[PDB]
RNA sequence: CCAGAAAAGGUGUUGGUUGAUAUAGACAGCAGGAUGGUGGCCAUGGAAGUCGGAAUCCGCUAAGGAGUGUGUAACAACUCAC
């Protein structure tokens, strides 16, 4: 139950800390757990990703404090949806496979938009039957070798605005979606020593 | 302009029920001779249920089999295929054993969508419950194999 | 064309049975009383709820069992189909008297028998559902929707005791251990220390 | 019980300006002056912070149906804020499917007459109930602005003509018409 | 025939309602009981057959 | 006495019992995930978690049910448990 999961979440979070003292406090925001689960499968013979509740973890470490001293830096820059990689093979080569292991995902009907969604002027591969998919958002279309040609481009969607549900399964027809969202990595810690 | 599909037929006989038509008809082609050569191209499957890949040209498309580990574990429970009759229930009894269940294990890891070879025994062995046959026990017996009577790699 | 319950329904008269003086009742409504796996040992259903009625009135026979399928139809969508016991603990034996008309009028104004009608006390149990100790809800709710068939205020009382047994629940399984209880079936039997110890001998055998 | 002290403060900003009368409150602001008479509800209003910072109603000896009117004071209080610094804009929107309903705003904001909704020739003359002003905004179709002080007018204002732009005796799951309120907020963002 | 953001704003005010059993009495979409003492308050709720 | 009312209900309000979970940070609320074997097997004309009969486990897991609902010819899409 609840309770003995708490209590061995403790203990697998006092082994890890005791044999990995060298860390990247990673801020997992907005990441799919597809994804997540396709880069820890990746890494995992390099190193172990680890998340978990923040008002847990820091009493995790208040309770290692009177035998690690070297700990509480970590406790100001545990907030937000953030937990903790460790690994012991360099120090930069893990940075640039975590740049390196981002994944382009899906716009979410209802997920605000970091940055510039727009579409190549095209004739697409879609079909005859899936123009009214267009026809909700209005763009003038024509059909030409059996599939549909897009005239002119159209910025659909700015920096910063929600994503609609007409919006959003039409890019999922056209198997585009810019939003690449992957780990945004804040703080570094190395036997007590922190890196940006 | 080389394209992948997919396609969801049930083995060796030549399906009467076109469904790969409307996806091969409209880049153009022919999709009878490529159906009724997927059948004989599984062949041996025959009664089973298999997802299928096409990786498909401007010229010509290539027919090899995605593998699904519930056909994987029915197509090695093997007892004699119900015709065209088509009765009643059709729940498998018998026992496979843990080898066979090891070199499947190795097809799923073919394609990497697994933890390792300790993991994928314990998730093909819950389809092995998916399925309803049994290694001479079920798993309430076959936990405590991994639990320190292992028997893999 | 049977009366409404309200008028027989206070416990008016002396208790008047089926027997040599009253020929020709009908037959009670009620006649199966037991449901479920009634063929269970007490040791697999240590759980037992009581419907016990809190008015001294007069249940009848259809209400009994209305009462009882009310039960059984939760039951069995909830418990699964062979996992408790239902008893109804109210057998009919005051039978009830019809003065009809057709122009005589209260002249020679004695009833034919019309049916057949519970007398229950207060805190007399109705019905006792026997089943697991984590189908406690069902039982709860089984005897809710079963209170809506009987008149008057009844209410839900889940037992100290194990099962249909007139032992306590948490020195039951202590007592089947230490060989003062017997299991026989559905029910349990209670040796003392009295008879020839033969028989205690072939216990301790 | 009865609870023996229930307050709340409510923090006044710099440019804002309540006082009191008794239970009566008043503001004074950038907008104009929004007063509203509490006499019927029986508190305790302190005015306390020197440079006036916070309003503070308290409530002695209260059941819980008027231990209720607590922080409904606060609330009716720093929303009569929000509208002497900020304003109120309830921009509602018309919704039609065949017949385009026509606005048209006479005696600059005060009454408006609806036309065409539903096809039908009776014009609805709403009145805005005074110190609102209704307004046909730019850069939308067919939208009105409702500008005012008070989310009491503002807002009975809206509900006016959108309780005026009925459909009756027939579907109102198929027949969607009529004007509604689309985005309520706020004139001038902090 | 009609903007989609429009009709679900017109089906916020006609359509996700709450209709009690007894009284019908039309409730916010949110509702656990009724809003009149017509019925008693009471707790038996739909919510409002819609359009097909 | 005695001159009129019941079963049933109520998030009106007031007391009382019993059991939960909560500074290892709960209940609202606003936001982010809600995944692989797998579209599990019978079954259906089509049943991809979402009509039905039994099953109803693993991997990865901070977490995700062989699924609480809205749906779909059926997936897609949404929502919930967590
Ligand atoms: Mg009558
Ligand atoms: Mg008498
Ligand atoms: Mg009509
Ligand atoms: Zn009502």
């Amino acid at each position: 139950d609840r309770a003995t999961w708490k209590s061995n979440y403790f203990l697998k979070i006092i082994q890890l800390l005791d044999d990995y003292p060298k860390c990247f406090i990673v801020g997992a925001d907005n990441v799919g757990s597809k994804q997540m689960q396709q880069i820890r499968m990746s890494l995992r013979g390099k190193a172990v990703v680890l998340m978990g509740k923040n008002t847990m973890m820091r009493k995790a470490i208040r309770g290692h404090l009177e035998n690690n001293p070297a700990l509480e830096k970590l406790l100001p820059h545990i907030r937000g949806n953030v937990g903790f990689v460790f690994t012991k093979e360099d120090l930069t080569e893990i940075r640039d496979m975590l740049l390196a292991n981002k994944v382009p995902a899906a716009a979410r009907a209802g997920a605000i938009a970091p940055c510039e969604v727009t579409v190549p002027a095209q004739n697409t591969g879609l079909g005859p039957e899936k123009t009214s998919f267009f026809q909700a958002l209005g763009i003038t279309t024509k059909i030409s070798r059996g599939t549909i040609e897009i005239l002119s481009d159209v910025q659909l969607i700015k920096t910063g605005d929600k994503v609609g549900a007409s919006e959003a399964t039409l890019l999922n027809m056209l198997n585009i979606s810019p939003f690449s969202f992957g780990l945004i990595i804040q703080q570094v810690f190395d036997n007590g020593s922190i890196y940006n | 302009e080389i394209k992948v599909v997919y396609l969801r037929c049930t083995g060796g006989e030549v399906g009467a029920t076109s469904a790969l038509a409307p996806k091969i008809g409209p880049l153009g082609l022919s999709p009878k001779k490529v159906g009724d050569d997927i059948a004989k191209a599984t062949g041996d499957w025959k009664g089973l249920r298999i997802t299928v890949k096409l990786t498909i040209q401007n010229r010509q498309a290539q027919i090899e089999v995605v593998p699904s580990a519930s056909a994987l574990i029915i197509k090695a429970l093997k007892e004699p295929p119900r015709d065209r009759k088509k009765q009643k229930n059709i729940k498998h009894s018998g026992n496979i054993t843990f080898d066979e269940i090891v070199n499947i294990a190795r097809q799923m890891r073919h394609r990497s969508l697994a933890r390792e070879l300790s993991g994928t025994i314990k998730e093909i062995l819950g389809t092995a419950q998916s399925v309803g046959c049994n290694v001479d026990g079920r798993h309430p017996h076959d936990i405590i194999d991994d639990i320190n009577s292992g028997a893999v790699e | 064309g049977r009366r409404p319950a309200r008028c027989y329904r206070y416990c008016k008269n002396k208790p008047y049975p089926k027997s040599r003086f009253c020929r020709g009742v009908p037959d009670a409504k009620i006649r199966i009383f037991d449901l479920g796996r009634k063929k269970a040992k007490v040791d697999e259903f240590p759980l037992c709820g009581h419907m016990v009625s809190d008015e001294y009135e007069q249940l009848s026979s259809e209400a009994l069992e209305a009462a009882r399928i009310c039960a059984n139809k939760y039951m069995v969508k909830s418990c699964g189909k062979d996992g408790f016991h239902i008893r109804v603990r109210l057998h009919p034996f005051h039978v009830i008297r019809i003065n009809k008309m057709l122009q005589t009028g209260m002249r020679g104004a004695f009833g034919k028998p019309q049916g057949t009608v519970a007398r229950v006390h207060i805190g007399q149990v109705i019905m006792s559902i026997r089943t697991k100790l984590q189908n406690k809800e069902h039982v709860v709710e089984a005897l809710r929707r079963a209170k809506f068939k009987f008149p008057g205020r009844q209410k839900i009382h889940i037992s100290k005791k194990w099962g249909f047994t007139k032992f306590n629940a948490d020195e039951f399984e202590d007592m089947v251990a230490e060989k003062r209880l017997i299991p026989d079936g559905c029910g349990v039997k209670y040796i003392p220390n009295r008879g020839p110890l033969d028989k205690w001998r072939a216990l301790h055998s | 019980m009865k609870t023996i002290l229930s307050n709340q403060t409510v923090d006044i900003p710099e440019n804002v300006d309540i006082s009191l009368k008794g239970r009566t409150v008043i503001v004074k602001g950038p907008r104009g002056t929004l007063r509203r008479d509490f006499n019927h509800i029986n508190v305790e209003l302190s005015l306390l912070g020197k440079k006036k910072k916070r309003l503070r109603v308290d409530k002695w000896w209260g059941n819980r149906k008027e231990l209720a009117t607590v922080r409904t004071i606060c609330s009716h209080v720093q929303n009569m804020i929000k509208g002497v610094t900020l304003g109120f804009r309830y921009k509602m929107r018309s919704v039609y499917a065949h017949f385009p309903i026509n606005v048209v705003i006479q005696e600059n904001g005060s009454l408006v007459e609806i036309r065409n909704f539903l096809g039908e020739k009776y014009i609805r003359r709403v009145r805005m109930r005074p110190g609102v002003a209704c307004s046909v905004s730019q850069a939308q179709k067919d939208e009105l602005v409702l500008e005012g002080n008070d989310i009491e007018l503002v807002s009975n204002s809206a509900a006016l003509i959108q309780q005026a732009t009925t459909v009756k005796n027939k579907d109102i799951r198929k027949f969607l018409d009529g004007i509604y309120v689309s985005e309520k907020g706020t004139v001038q963002q902090a | 025939i009609i903007e989609p953001s429009l009709r679900q704003l017109a089906q916020k005010y006609n359509c996700d309602k709450m209709i009690c059993r007894k009284c019908y009495a039309r409730l916010h979409p949110r509702a656990v009981n009724c809003r009149k003492k017509k019925c008693g308050h009471t707790n038996n709720l739909r919510p409002k057959k819609k359009v097909k």
